[PDB]
């Protein structure tokens, strides 16, 4: 699972 | 995929999830 | 997919989940 | 997809789930 | 699709679920 | 995927997951 | 599962 | 399961 | 199942 | 199944 | 194929030859 | 297909042949 | 395929030939 | 094949040939 | 495949032959 | 070339 | 070709 | 080719 | 090829 | 090719 | 595609782009 | 595809481009 | 692809490219 | 590909261009 | 590829390039 | 594109 | 693209 | 792309 | 890209 | 890219 956090 | 010209601008997020190509 | 000309603009997210192409 | 000019704009959000092409 | 000018505007989502294309 | 030019903007982030090719 | 949160 | 959360 | 909330 | 809530 | 209640019976065969979903 | 409650009975035989859904 | 409650039952037999998905 | 509750029950074969996903 | 609950039952047969993934 | 034979 | 013969 | 004989 | 024969 | 036999 | 049977002549040219089957 | 006897004659051409099958 | 019987001829010439079957 | 009788004649030339099968 | 009787000619020149099988 | 031209 | 020329 | 000159 | 010339 | 060149 990708777990992308932007700012 | 072929001949492909990617240029991302400013602050963009692409993500490609298990491609079989 | 052949001969794509993609330029994301500011901010944009694209997601391709899965493809098989 | 052949020869697609694909410019997103500002905030743009594009989602292509479990294609076949 | 063969020449698809895309060009989302401001705050436009699309989503293309399961396409065979 | 063949002929791709690749060309990151500024902060821009790519993520492939478990392309097959 | 892709599970991205943008700011 | 694509979840997107935009701000 | 694609969930996506805008804001 | 999409679901999808705009603002 | 999405939301698919499959609950086969006593003695039930099913074949699915080359699908392409 | 969507939402299918497939419930197949005694001895009751599918066959799906290339379907492309 | 997405949300699939396969349920087989006794003496079931499913095949899936060659898919794409 | 995203969230499949595959519960096979008493006696129950599934065979997947060669599948792609 | 993702978030699969394969729960095999009493005396089930599963053979997946060649996948691809 | 999908050959069953049911009993 | 798809030769189902039944019983 | 599928070749099942059921019983 | 799949040859499956039950019983 | 895939060759099961059931009982 | 099932049974086909292709016998090309001479000088015989046929170009398939792009098929689903 | 299935059952296809393809015999090609003399000078004879064929491209299969990105087929899915 | 299933029981295929290519006999190519003379100074016949195929290509398949980037099949995904 | 199962069962493929491929048998070349004189001066054939077959190239594949990365299948996955 | 299972069960392949590739019997090649005279002056026969066959390339796989980049297979994933 | 298919672009073919035939001598 | 396929860029065939005949002769 | 395919790029094949035929003589 | 394949680039075959033949003859 | 394969570059093939036939006599
Ligand atoms: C065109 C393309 C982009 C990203 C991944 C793949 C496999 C193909
Ligand atoms: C045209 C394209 C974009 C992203 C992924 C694929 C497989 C193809
Ligand atoms: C035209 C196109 C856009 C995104 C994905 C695919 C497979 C194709
Ligand atoms: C024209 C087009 C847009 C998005 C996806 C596909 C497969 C095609
Ligand atoms: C075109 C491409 C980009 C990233 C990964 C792969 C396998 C292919
Ligand atoms: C709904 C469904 C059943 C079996 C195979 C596929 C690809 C889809
Ligand atoms: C509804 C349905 C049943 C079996 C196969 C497909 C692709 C769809
Ligand atoms: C829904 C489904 C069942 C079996 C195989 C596939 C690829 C998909
Ligand atoms: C849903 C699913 C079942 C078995 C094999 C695959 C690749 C997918
Ligand atoms: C979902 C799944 C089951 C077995 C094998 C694969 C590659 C995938
Ligand atoms: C009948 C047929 C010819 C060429 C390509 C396909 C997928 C099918
Ligand atoms: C029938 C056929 C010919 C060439 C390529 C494919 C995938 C199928
Ligand atoms: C039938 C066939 C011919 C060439 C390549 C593939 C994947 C299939
Ligand atoms: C049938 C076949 C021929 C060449 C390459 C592959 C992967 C399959
Ligand atoms: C059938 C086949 C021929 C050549 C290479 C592969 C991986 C498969």
């Amino acid at each position: 699972s990708v777990q992308i956090v932007y700012k | 995929c072929d001949n492909i010209k990617h240029v991302p601008g400013g602050g963009s997020v692409q993500i490609v999830y298990k491609p079989v190509c």
